RNA sequence: CGACUUUCUGGUCUGUAACUGACGCUGAUGUGCGAAAGCGUGGGGAUCAAACAGGAUUAGAUACCCUGGUAGUCCACGCCGUAAACGAUGAGUGCUAAGUGUUAGGGGGUUUCCCGCCCCUUAGUGCUGCAGCUAACGCAUUAAGCACUCCGCCUGGGGAGUA
RNA sequence: CGUAAAGCGCGCGUAGGCGGUUUUUUAAGUCUGAUGUGAAAGCCCACGGCUCAACCGUGGAGGGUCAUUGGAAACUGGAAAA
């Protein structure tokens, strides 16, 4: 949808540490679990124009922080890669 | 603004009503079911805008007329 | 001169729109008016003063316009008792770059006073005489008093740049030093000598034209 | 502004025209014709006038030169450096030249330069032309040109130490 | 996401030329820094000041005016721009304006005016030209 | 995009500033959406309305005019993929006089209580206008000004968007 | 590139182009010096000789997006750190 009660359950496995908010790897996470919920609802309702329009930027912009953690660190790619079971 | 007096408000808020107070249905509207808008009442644009969908609801309960003019 | 005292009777001014240029002069608006300040005020009228002493120290000449209301009763009086030229009404247009008119206009005038001499009215039809007769009072009425306007002046006073543009151009045209009474609604930098001083005031425009033609009173009755 | 018959002077005029006013029944016409005013020792100016003869109206176009005039900074038989001038698309573009070449240009500002005592510079018009907005161009541009003297006052260094 | 600073500051300049105030400012730079000092050098800069606070800059100026109040430049722009990135070796430096303006170079042992940088016999990447 | 209520769902701004520390902008090719009309498939058709019928005007009117009137306008899924699709103004960033409003906010003072008032800050949303700019008209912080990067495009008209 | 021909309808975005602030470092670009080379004739310059010129000769300069190598590190670029 999303709520922010599984939002921050979900972020305080995957922050860095307990005090960070950004963190990609919290943002790559919660970017999934909004492409995931919002292709549900586009499989419910074939026809629209702001879903698909939002899934292309969430996607966009999750691969342009995904390709940033590329460049910076290299095992926090595959760790999160293989955590999340996304970019085969 | 050259409308009547602004802030006439000052007897409602924060969200209203949306049925349950005739005191600020009978004052907003007219004799014959005509909505009056906000050039002669001086309120707001946002009330004017819940009042709208406050008439709509209220028409639907059978508690106002959608036109009075017998 | 300039006093602070003299400088507590010129209060706010007309505030309908003020050009942003001369924001430095406004000490704080308040009572939804903007006032003008009086510190700069002294030094200012000091100083316009000084330099209008000495262009009546070499033997000067000056104008005074008096076009608006509620001023030409107080522009008569100074620059008669001031012994320059004078204006309280239409400026006709061109008066600084269109000298072929003016010569022939008091020449007109010097023709058609004389006249009456050895019999103008009731010497012939009524049709001349009563066109001749309007005439007369109309010129002197809307050009003024003015008749000893003859070598090109070096410096000229006005009562109001925002009804006067057309003259303080045609001053520009002809970069003569301008100075006159500056309300806070006017162009600042059309002006080099400035007074940011009230006008719609009575008292404000006696004092201040009562003072100007004792400056030019004072240069020029010393040697010029 | 300030016109003066005490210098020398020497008029030239760059065109005229056969103009016409167009009411019903016939078809009044008024000739034109613009002129440039200088005394080729530094100081230039042109002209416009209209009438419904030649010769009044060049008279009319001179009278009303004098009264704009320029103070055509100069040095050493050159302009003291090169510009573009620009107006109304009428660009024109000049620059200095050694001594013994002579002004190159069109024929109204070949005009406009020879009548300000310029002897040897180099220049080449462009954009529209029409003589009136090339030569106004290039009055223009002899209206932002500075001079060694001109700067050096204002930057607070000297000459002998910044120089062409 | 802004793509030059020099650009900016140029831009800055010539935007206070056209309306005339003594104060301006604009984030500085080590380059932003030299560059202001040379034109307070050649004369064209009443007075430098840097200021520090979070994080960079601000670098305040005060501009210069003549006594009738006249603008002293004619004109004032960069040659090196993004993109087509431009250099200049020492005998072909160019004299803009000759002594009239100058030209602002960066050179491997720092920025100075055109003069200097072709005494030395030593160019670089030009940046501006002013005059 | 204007009927209401709910279910699900995408975006925007302000404040905050704790946080990730340049991760940004433009962006060929590629992909998708894309007015109305038009088409495939099945219903529904109360109105309105191409084609068409009658009459009237009209030298003549198959046009306007009046009365009907099918497809169509409607729904559901596909199809196509242009338009004066406009602000005839490409996107992103920074700077440059003002005043006046409007929409959703914020800070402060004035009031026993601001909800009554004012000032200040935002972002859009307008107008009048200075500098400047333009063939001129006009643009002017919602630039067609002052610059930078990137993309698209033009190099006379007809031929011709034709082969 | 408003109206004159010229901003596609717009959106998501690859390749590419471009790049916030500071420090250290590399020296690829850049700047700078040398070395070899850019045939000769030709262009230009200077001189000399055909009576002059044309012409020819002589010598010089000039000519690389050139290679090697000695230095500089502001800027572009590479690396590392804020």
């Amino acid at each position: 949808a999303i709520s922010q009660e599984r939002k921050n359950e979900i972020i305080k496995e995957y922050r860095v540490h307990e005090t960070d908010t950004g963190s990609p790897e919290v943002q790559i996470a919660v970017l999934t679990a909004e492409i995931n919920a919002v292709n549900e609802h586009l499989r419910t309702h074939k026809k629209d124009h702001h879903s698909r329009r939002g899934l292309l930027k969430m996607v966009g912009r999750r691969r342009h922080l995904l390709n940033y953690l590329r460049s910076k660190d290299i095992q926090r790619y595959r760790e999160l890669i293989k955590s999340l079971g996304i970019r085969r | 603004r050259r409308r009547k007096k602004v802030c006439y408000f000052t007897a409602n808020g924060i969200t209203h009503i949306d049925y349950k107070d005739t005191e600020l249905l009978k004052r907003f509207i007219s004799e014959r079911g005509k909505i009056l808008p906000r050039r002669v009442t001086g309120t707001s644009a946002k009330y004017q805008r819940m009042l709208t969908t406050a008439i709509k609801r209220s028409r639907h309960m059978a508690l106002l007329p959608y036109v009075k003019e017998e | 001169m300039k006093q602070l005292l003299e400088a507590g009777v010129h209060f706010g001014h007309q505030t309908r729109r003020w050009n942003p240029k001369m924001k430095k002069y406004i000490f704080t608006e308040r009572n939804g008016i903007y006032i003008i300040d009086l510190q700069k005020t002294v030094k200012k009228v000091d100083e316009a003063y000084n330099f209008l002493k000495q262009v009546s120290e070499d033997g000067g000449q000056v104008l005074f316009v008096g076009t608006k209301k509620q001023a030409q009763e107080s522009v008569k009086s100074e620059a008669e008792r001031a012994g320059q030229f004078y204006i309280n009404q239409r400026w006709l247009g061109g008066l600084l770059t269109n000298y072929k008119t003016i010569s022939k206009r008091i020449k007109r005038i010097s023709e058609i006073e004389k006249m009456e001499e050895d019999g103008l009215f009731e010497v012939l039809p009524k049709k001349e005489v009563v066109e001749l007769k309007k005439e007369y009072d109309r010129l002197i009425k809307f050009l003024g008093g003015i008749r000893d306007m003859k070598s090109m002046p070096q410096a000229l006073f006005v009562v109001d740049p925002r009804k006067e543009r057309n003259a303080i151009a045609e001053a520009r045209k002809l970069n003569i030093p301008i100075v006159g009474i500056v309300d806070t609604n006017c162009d600042p930098d059309e002006i080099d000598y400035v007074i940011p001083a009230n006008d719609d005031a009575i008292r404000a425009v006696k004092l201040l034209t009562a003072k100007m033609a004792d400056a030019i009173l004072e240069g020029q009755q010393g040697v010029s | 502004r300030r016109e003066e018959e005490t210098k020398e002077f020497e008029e030239r005029v760059v065109t005229i025209n056969r103009v016409a006013k167009v009411v019903k029944g016939g078809r009044r016409f008024r000739f034109t014709a613009l002129v440039v005013v200088g005394d080729k020792n530094g100081r230039v100016g042109f002209g416009t006038g209209k009438a419904q003869e030649v010769p009044e109206a060049i008279k009319k176009a001179v009278e009303a030169a004098k009264k704009d005039l320029v103070v055509v900074p100069r040095v050493e038989g050159t302009t003291p450096h090169t510009i573009t001038g620009r107006y109304g698309s009428g660009s024109v573009f000049m620059k200095p030249a050694a001594p013994g070449t002579g002004v190159i240009a069109g024929g109204p500002v070949r005009a406009v330069l020879e009548l300000a005592g310029i002897t040897d510079i180099l220049s080449k018009s462009l954009g529209s032309n029409t003589p009136i907005n090339m030569v106004r161009a290039t009055i223009d541009g002899l209206q932002n040109l500075k001079n060694a003297e001109d700067v050096a006052k204002l930057r607070g260094k000297t000459v002998e130490e910044l120089y062409n | 996401t802004m793509t030059d600073p020099i650009a900016d500051m140029l831009t800055r300049v010539r935007n206070a030329n056209m309306v005339r105030h003594e104060k301006l400012e604009l984030p500085a730079s080590n380059i932003k820094k030299e560059i202001a000092e040379i034109l307070k050098s050649e004369g064209f800069i009443k007075n430098v000041e840097y200021v520090e606070d979070d994080k960079q800059g601000v670098l305040r100026l005060f501009l210069k005016y003549g006594q009738n109040d006249e603008r002293v430049i004619t004109g004032l722009k960069r040659i090196s721009k993004p993109g087509l990135r431009v250099y200049a070796k020492a005998s072909e430096m160019p004299k803009v304006l000759n002594g009239l303006g100058i030209a602002l170079v960066s050179t491997s042992e720092g920025v100075i005016t055109d003069k200097e940088a072709r005494k030395r016999n030593v160019g670089g990447e030009i940046i501006a030209y002013v005059w």
